[PDB]
RNA sequence: AAUCGUACCGCAAACCAACACAGGUUAGUUAUUGUAAAGGCUGUAUAAAACCAGGAUAAAGGAACUCGGCAAAAUAGGUUAUGUUUUCG
């Protein structure tokens, strides 16, 4: 039926499609984008504009040990994006609620800003708001056998082949079942929101601040720790002054912290946190909610899950306690205090299996930012820190860096001798002599330090040590001499 | 032939899209060298004894993958 | 050494100028390098065979450091896995090929059209000056 | 159906069954290159080549 | 630029059914002057065709694609060219013109007709009324009305579920397999290049 | 890090069939809704005999043909209330 020469459209559909879930590289992005964006429906462009995020990063590893990233690739990145994002504001009118957050999410992870679709998404928001928030409210169904004449425009059924969907029971008895989705594109339109579209996105979220706030009841799924931590700063950034939405919003992570410590059991292991477990399946995907066995498939080449996470972790707890520093006048005292005690038994019980000991693995970039919230909240404890220091590896840290982690164990009262040991040998290693002493560069900082600035660093590192009380060792002896 | 009677084996270029961070955090205000040492020096010097640590400590774990919802 | 040769004599991979060694006709992955007729034994040789049609995007791939994480234990299924490897290997040559030929066949019909365009456009205008002639001369 | 293709060349039979080395294994191969020698034949063995 | 036929009465279509020339003379003459004069025909006409022959179709087809996507129900084909020529102008000359272009549009599914109902097959064919047609917003892959395709995507989607679950019950793959062939060269790049430079300019 | 293969033919006018033989010859890959991207290939000069071979159409009749419906032609496909036979499938 589609053979010939099509006198209104040059590309057919069908192969369209081909082309989009074949792309790898930029490169062949860009051929596909810059030659059919006009002529993408809503299934299409939203697809297309899930996938730059990740090719952006796929590229940049790419790099081989000698080589350097191409300059002209992120110039192009930005480039596409712009262009997709004029094609998704013209066939907005025509999406779906999956398919809006799909491309919400595309640009404001590329924190690319576009007027046309912040200014697009404040009218959605203010629909969207007094729908999902009520009480009688049902959750998204995929499971659609006759469309209807709108849903045709989405461009779903538009396809020669089986149409994947979710094959569980949508619950009857949830209340609020679609709030992380409202969380979501929150974000997403003051991430977005330009110049010339922020008092109308400011405008959106205040309405959707006080309907929040006045409201009696709680979803029977918590919202996730992602959904709280996207609201929350969907309000910081655009300045909303809402107290009775934002103790509210605490609340509920609050609750979501203490359900998690209440239903674990020390003797099964160290805290985990519950997670959503999809499996591909012969008409679609299922979730679970506790993993399979590994299995060998006779036809699938991978069968493991993917597993999408619903409590909070360390990365989550950096990004929540963030916001409260920026929300701190909006929150009473007894609330935040309640959080940071809660923070700190998660991290405990999460590095503890049995009666001994077991450190989960973190990375520097994580302990700052947890570290840097708690200096703004003036938050000492001893608890949240020490498990911290075991999983942090420091072999490829920079000396100032280790500078640094000696200073604040001791502001936090640490007292654990292996922490402090691992440190100071680590920075004796990298403290040269020539009759200049050199600190040497890593991952913790940029550039190497001479002359006065190492002297510097080991003046810091001993004061550190000195009130700790360590007893005297080689290493510590060694770098007092040098400096 | 053209069919295959299970997945190719990954020999072609392949896109991971697991890890990947969106969050936002603070910046990069921290304290000056002078600040940290003025608190150091404000520590009272507490005469405390130090825990009770087992004798080896297992090295660092590493953290399972996390994905997206954005399916 | 760089990792992929780039001065190629065009004429001679299209296949409209004979080649360095004219009895090879067909030339394998490997032999391309010396039937170019811009051979010099100046300049230094790649560290990867190539052919022409490759993109300068091939530059980053890593097919043996990805093969060994994916080797079986087993003897028996290894020597069957290292099998299928190599044919992956050199089918991805002609693949290159393929599209080479049909990327440049659209390009030529483009540029073949437009030249048809014009060519009718000037025989129309010249035609038009003519009958503007005749009625004028008639007055 | 079609007769006449009762010869399927395959190098490695055919060293393994009239070879140099197969005739020198038996008595009787022995004595088939003896007959050859003695007839003057040029050459011995279709294994045979400078 | 529509030209006139030598009746100045609508413009030429660019279409292998158009029997009427275009007037192409320097001054305008009646018909009845030069036709029976017996003078060459070429010198007042261009029977010929134009060197964007087959641009100008594809423009066409777009303006009358649009302008039934603004419309909110089906309409004749006699409301689509006095619509069509009454927002751009005096561009469309016949409705058989249109009438092809429609066919375009309904063989490869952006377009449908409504075609009523006879309670026999001669009264079908004898019939005279006038046809309604409408435009897909986005190209379909079924037939028919938005009614009739979603009673076509119900059908096909029970049948591709019968047919997944009977290979997979047979030893069959559930979901056919392929390769992915890599379609990106050495020419490839350079169209890349070349088009942001297009866009770029 | 040495050593051996790398030209050309390979459903074929170059391999097995005495031939430039309507035969035989393994595996891996590619475009295509009602079609089909790349690539590859190409026939002494005429016509208004009988007859022969391979197709097409045919008034009225419709197995009268013949050892024999040989050959040819033929709505061929799907869903059925009811009935029959079963080793109950
Ligand atoms: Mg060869
Ligand atoms: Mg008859
Ligand atoms: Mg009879």
């Amino acid at each position: 039926f589609h053979t010939g020469v099509n006198l209104v459209q040059p590309i057919d559909t069908s192969k369209l499609t081909r082309q989009i879930k074949k792309l790898t590289l930029l490169h062949e992005a860009a051929l596909t984008v810059l030659q059919y964006s006009n002529y993408c429906n809503p299934e299409q462009a939203t697809e297309i504009l899930r996938r730059l995020p990740f090719l952006m990063r796929h590229e940049e590893s790419r790099v081989l040990k000698g080589q350097t990233l191409d300059p002209k690739l992120p110039p192009m990145f930005h480039g596409l994006l712009h262009v997709m994002g004029d094609r998704f504001v013209q066939v907005f009118s025509d999406c779906n609620l999956r398919q809006i957050e799909r491309g919400a999410w595309a640009l404001a992870a590329a924190r690319h800003q576009h007027d046309g679709v912040a200014l697009a998404l404040s009218e959605k928001l203010k629909q969207l708001t007094q729908e999902l928030l009520d009480l009688n409210a049902k959750p998204f169904n995929t499971r659609v056998t006759k469309p209807t004449p709108e849903q045709l425009n989405s461009g779903i059924f538009a396809s020669r082949v089986l149409v994947p969907e979710s094959v569980n029971q949508l619950p009857v008895k949830a209340v609020l079942p679609e709030f992380n989705a409202l969380a979501g594109i929150a974000w997403a339109l003051a991430t977005v929101a330009g110049e010339h579209s922020a008092a109308a996105a400011k405008a959106a979220l205040e309405q959707l601040a006080e309907k929040f706030g006045a409201l009696q009841v709680d979803p029977k799924p918590l919202p996730d720790a992602d959904s709280l931590c996207r609201l929350a700063w969907a309000f910081a950034k655009a300045g909303v002054h809402n107290p009775a939405a934002v103790d509210k919003l605490f609340h509920l992570a609050e609750e979501r912290l203490k359900s998690q410590l209440q239903a674990h059991d020390p003797a099964s292991g160290p805290l985990r946190p519950r997670c959503t477990y999809r499996y591909k399946t012969v008409r679609g995907w299922v979730d679970q909610h506790f993993p399979r066995k590994p299995r060998d498939s006779s036809y699938l080449g991978d069968t493991a899950p993917k597993i999408i996470p619903r409590d909070f972790e360390i990365d989550s707890l950096g990004s929540l306690l963030s916001a409260a520093a920026l929300l701190r006048d909006q929150v009473p005292v007894e609330r935040l205090q309640t959080i940071l005690n809660l923070a700190a038994q998660h991290t405990a019980a999460s590095s503890v299996a049995g009666g001994a000991l077991q450190p989960l693995m973190v990375t520097y970039e994580e302990v700052t930012r947890v570290l840097a919230a708690c200096e703004q909240l003036g938050f000492r404890s001893s608890t949240l820190v020490t498990p911290l220091l075991h999983g942090l590896p420091m072999a490829a840290l920079s000396a100032e860096a280790l500078s640094q982690l000696a200073a604040a164990a001791t502001l936090h009262h640490v007292r654990s001798r292996t922490v402090y040991l691992r440190i100071v040998r680590a920075f004796n290693a990298k403290l040269s002599v020539s009759p200049t002493l050199v600190a040497g560069a890593g991952i913790g900082a940029e550039g190497k330090k001479e002359g006065e600035a190492a002297a510097a660093l080991g003046a810091q590192l001993l004061l550190a040590v000195t009130k700790a009380g360590l007893p005297a060792n080689a290493s510590v002896s060694r770098i007092a001499s040098l400096v | 032939a053209k069919r295959l009677l299970r997945e190719a084996p990954p020999f072609t270029e392949q896109v991971d899209e697991k890890n990947f961070d969106d969050k936002d955090y603070l910046g990069a205000g921290a304290m000056s060298n002078e600040q940290l040492r003025k608190e150091l020096e404000k520590v009272e010097p507490g005469e405390a004894k130090w825990d009770e640590e087992s004798p080896l400590i297992p090295p660092p774990q590493p953290r399972q993958y996390r994905n997206k919802g954005h399916q | 050494r760089p990792i992929m040769h780039k001065n190629w004599d065009w004429e001679f991979v299209v296949g409209a100028k004979a080649g360095r060694k004219p009895a090879i006709q067909r030339p394998k992955p490997h032999q391309w390098y010396y039937c170019n007729p811009k051979y010099s034994a100046e300049d230094p040789l790649p560290t990867k065979i190539f052919p022409p049609h490759a993109p300068p995007t091939a530059e980053s791939l890593d097919d043996w450091a990805k093969f060994r994480k994916l080797c079986p234990k087993d003897p028996v299924e290894a020597k069957k896995f290292r099998k299928h490897f190599v044919r992956f290997l050199n089918q991805r040559n002609y693949d290159w090929r393929t599209a080479f030929e049909r990327g440049l066949a659209k390009e030529v019909a483009v540029a073949k059209a437009a030249q048809r365009a014009e060519d009718e456009t000037k025989r129309q205008e010249a035609w038009h000056a003519y009958r503007t002639a005749v009625f004028e001369s008639a007055l | 159906m079609k007769r006449g293709m009762t010869y399927q060349p395959s190098r490695k039979k055919r060293i393994n069954k009239h070879g140099m080395e197969k005739r020198l294994g038996t008595e009787d191969g022995r004595l088939t290159i003896l007959r050859r020698l003695e007839k003057g034949r040029w050459r011995l063995t279709v294994d045979m080549f400078r | 630029r529509p030209a006139l036929t030598p009746s100045f009465s609508r413009v030429s279509d660019p279409w292998t059914g158009e029997k009427e020339a275009k007037y192409a003379a320097p001054y305008r003459i009646p018909e009845e002057v030069w036709k029976n004069s017996g003078a060459p025909k070429i010198l007042f006409q261009d029977p010929w065709n134009s060197p964007d022959y087959d641009e100008v179709r594809k423009k066409h087809a777009v303006l009358v694609h649009d302008y039934l996507k603004q419309q909110s129900q089906p309409i004749n084909v006699q409301t689509i060219l006095e619509g069509v020529n009454k927002t751009h102008g005096l561009v469309l000359g016949t409705i058989e013109y249109v009438t092809s272009l429609l066919e375009n549009m309904l063989w490869h599914d952006m377009a449908y007709v409504v075609k009523p109902v006879f309670s026999s097959p001669r009264k079908a064919k004898l019939s005279k009324i006038p046809l309604l047609y409408g435009a897909n917003k986005y190209q379909q892959v079924f037939r028919g009305t938005p009614k009739e395709v979603a009673e076509r995507y119900e059908a096909a989607r029970a049948k591709h579920i019968k047919v997944a679950f009977t290979r997979l019950r047979t030893s069959k793959t559930p979901q056919p397999f392929r390769r992915r062939t890599d379609e990106y060269s050495h020419v490839q790049a350079s169209q890349s290049a070349l088009g942001l430079a297009a866009a770029a300019a």
